[PDB]
């Protein structure tokens, strides 16, 4: 089993800015990420797979960067609708699949 | 490597093949 | 449009059995492997087991390793996970999933909602 | 000389349903799979579902997965492929397939005509 | 499943000159291809199979080669008959069937 | 919760041949490639040999070429080690292993409780 | 292989006591290290995997540190039950898995 | 002896249709699966359709799907196929083939004399 | 369906001799072979089925082996009448059956 | 208690035909399938042909297939084997048999005595 | 045709001893399988049927046992009157009956 | 209201034969095929044989296969069955049937009083 | 011949009470099977007919179900009148008329 | 026997109207069946033989169809005259006849 660090914790930030969210792993994971956004009382959604591919009928606003260890969650036009808790996740050959803590977007 | 992973690599994929052969068997 | 229905809930001691159930509706569930996936009180998220498209293979977390038994009955369109000894780290919720298929890609797309598993006295 | 001809389209709303068929003529049809392919007005083709021969295993793209069902009728010679919960990405006209019957190959060898569905208000 | 991208878009040539249309995976496919020819107005019609066999009943101008993700679909000698939309399709094992956007030939 | 019980071990003679077993419970004992860990009476502990998940590559410490031979029976849920040419210096409790499943990192979770086996005449 | 030395060999202390034991590698061995508390009569268990990490089930009160050749485990508050014998082994690539002699931790 | 005498050849032009006869003799015709196979002008043989003994399940070469129609009278102990269609590819000897019998063996034992069917204008 | 190559096209040899025909299919064919042997003017007769197993009335000097995609047709000792063309043939399950291109013995 | 004999034995040239009879007695002939069996003097034992009550469907060996012939006479309580076209390998005796009369177990229970054919010159 | 192999031809054995005869078939025959007694100068008499089902009639000192390929016919008490040879005789679906080779028991 | 009444049991030394009568009374005789049906000491239940309405076929269990003969006597209103060579395995109560008359069920209504017949010396 | 097990062989129950006998087939029978009730010096009596269907005069408190090889004979309320031996007789087509061991009902 | 079950058993119309009525047998009885008109009071009349044919002095308004197990009696318009029972019955060889239980039908 595999740490997934996301930083930061917690990231309050306005409609229309530009928020980035970051995921650490232990070692290399090579690009078999995906990222996924849960709203409070409701199941996560799937956002991106391969740390850069859009999922079928996902807003293009999100975009998904990094390699290896160091990976990057974009959000071009934070939206109302987009406040919500991400959770990276990674599923890397000969490891079991574990996921992150949460990070939180609080409006304001 | 007596230290290669001895596992099975339990992200194999579980799914079935939507590209085997669907048609009859003519033999 | 494919919902996951889960069931099978309540209130257990540990050391006791607990039945889960994932009666799908509308999805091809004989050609589709299927994830359970526990979410903790405290928001974390935390990966279970994982049973092939036939059962061929089963592959479980260390967490969970001899306690919990996932099997999938492809007739009823349903899926299976029976716990064994529980104990106090095992009170979370507990989610339905369903592989994407992607050739190496092991994301969940099709979540369901959620049944509620509580070990306490 | 094998000809398909398909059936069924029209113009719907959004959330209803819709029949499809693809009635064929002088082929074998007990014996062979076939497919439904879907060709957008931007001019790009999406697979869409397959079916084995004797209706045992059925696949669908993860666009339509639980929303489309698929059914082939061998001794009326002909297939079916029945819309539910429609919306505006599944307007383009849909082709039938026959998959060419290889060991290992999956390419469709004798199209059909071509049916279109329109889905707007 | 695995998107396909070929090149160019659209590729302008007279009669009688030789043209090379590429396409490309995102992952290996091995050998797993198969080329169609749209003229407008009627369904593509089937070209190579297993990305190197011609099929049965096709002008023998036609040649394809590759493997991997890199992959050509050569026309030895172009004729007036084939000037058309041409798309590369996969099937490669537990991946569903994804088809190319489109190459286009456009006289002189 | 997961117990390895090993078995067939007592009193050899030096240069005879003896089978011991690692018969598990409740384990996925087809995923998980085994140990055999070697506990001296001078409490040294010698890593025997290692059976990868289906017995594709066997590897052993240099003390034990040639004469010891492991094989794993996934059918049965059991493990298997021959020795060969014995003589005094494998006077130990042998003690069985289960590779924790990580990555890249080779250390035993659940042991078992061990069989005695002596040499000597 | 790699022999795999670990000091001191027994070390006493008392309840509440802060104890090091600490183990030296041959040669680089990076940080393919694990930590096992042997109780009498009983098998092994493990605490430390990769010379840092914290196995699951393991009290918060053992940790371990270093890298290379020397690595050491620290306890932070010696309890009544952690009263065991300690080794070392490393599962360093291209070597067999060695063990160190263990040290032992006796009362008063 | 089992002798499998055929008819019905000549020449036609492209697009005429044109039947085939396989009058068998001697042979439990009604039990026996039946082939036909074409040997064209180059000295290569290719495989053209197989019926069954009942006449449940009819296949064919790809290069002769749709055009060619293969039907057996057990009554009359005969075999037919009757072409459709006819093109310049189609002028060779047709060669009558009695399937051996064997569980799981598609090879022709009792070839036939042979009929030349010619294309042309 | 199975393209099938078999080599040497032509195989001249003499009586008493001994002459190896090879088979290779494409693909893998198990062991669903068949041999036939055509003399001139005549509807071929079958050889050897299940490619190692001798037909019924045979002269026991053919013999067959191989397995996969190689496969051979060996004639102990070369006799006058047994100069003719011979055929292998696949039967291999969902695939559709196809013969060779046909090699020739020639006399001397 | 139901005995079979045979008749019809001697010496005949190859090529030439020959008759054989297996006069049933105190058996209910009608109801009961039958089956010849060929004992070679290398003491194999080889299976020949059946034919069913009414004589509707007949199977032979591939051995025997377009040069024997077994026809079946209900009313005068006997059956019938002709063969044509023999050789030196037809060389034997000659057992009648009865099917056992259960849903799919194809055992001979009550032989005959047999029956020597000597082909030869 | 399924040629039926029973091993081994010849077991010399005495009163009161237990035999075992094989028969193996070439591929799977499911549970179809007969076993026959024939004494010299005598037509074979019907011993087994299902590979496991005593006939009427028949001493209860044979049994009969497996499946698929490896089927054994057992003599708990070999007495003098079961001196004779033995046949193993298939009637799978789909296939013609064939019988073994013969397996004789010879006293002392 | 139908009764059936056995008759000619008693007590006879192996390889004897012996004779039994099913004289009913009040039955449409004619119309009903009957059986036999055999109970051992043991409590068990054998079927014997079956005859037709006008006796045209017969069948008889393997057990008693040619050492069984049954008839029916239509004018006499009377049913026989004669039994040769007997053994100890045929000392048994003897029931008479009726069969219920339906398309497909074979089911006996009318069962007889029964007569003992007894093999010993 | 098809051999029909009835389970159990004796099961004892007083009155008011539920019992359910079985049949188990050899093979499959489709739904050709029969009940039978037998009291002691008296010939067995006709109950059930089709394995489902209720015999004409026969009390409506016997029900059976059933289908394949698996039957079940139930008797809602046991009566003081109903203590009896049950064979179950099937009449499969083309094979022969068979009877269960016979299952005992005993008084308390 | 065989059992005649038709459905509805009861249908309420009006004069002028089309009504179905349909019969359902528990096995097929090929096309010989029959129906009968029931009016109060007197013996009932026959109105269809083999299930197609329309009786000698019947009114054509009444219409027969169906083989196998799936059979109907369809009155094309309903008329003051024709409201009674219907009954279907059948006279397949070797089973004895048997009616329905007869619907009513009944004045709007």
């Amino acid at each position: 089993d595999i740490q997934m660090t996301q930083s930061p914790s917690t990231l309050s930030a306005s409609v229309g800015d530009r928020v980035t969210i970051t995921c650490r792993a232990s070692q290399s994971v090579s690009t078999s990420l995906a990222w996924y956004q849960q709203k409070p009382g409701k199941a996560p959604n799937l956002l991106i797979y391969q740390a850069s591919t859009l999922y079928r009928g996902v807003p293009s606003r999100f975009s998904g960067s990094g390699s290896g260890t160091e990976f990057t969650l974009t959000i071009g036009s934070l939206q109302p609708d987009d406040f919500a808790t991400y959770y990276c996740q990674h599923y890397n050959s000969y490891s079991r699949i574990t996921f992150g803590q949460g990070t939180r977007l609080e409006i304001k | 490597d007596p230290n290669a992973n001895p596992n099975v690599d339990p992200n194999a994929n579980p799914n079935v093949d939507p590209n085997a052969n669907p048609n009859a068997n003519p033999n | 449009q494919v919902q996951l229905v889960e069931s099978g809930g309540g209130v257990v001691q540990p050391g006791r059995s607990l039945r889960l159930s994932c009666a799908a509706s509308r999805l091809t569930f004989r050609n589709f492997g299927m994830h359970w996936v526990r979410q903790t009180p405290g928001k974390g998220l935390e990966w279970v087991a994982v049973i092939w498209h036939d059962g061929s293979n089963k592959f479980y977390a260390d967490s969970v390793e001899g306690r919990f038994t996932i099997s999938r009955d492809n007739s009823k369109n349903t899926l299976y996970l029976q716990m064994n000894s529980l104990r106090d780290e095992d009170t979370a919720i507990y989610y339905c999933a369903k592989d994407w298929g992607g050739a190496s890609d092991r994301v969940f797309d099709y979540w369901g909602r959620g049944t509620l598993v509580i070990v306490s006295s």
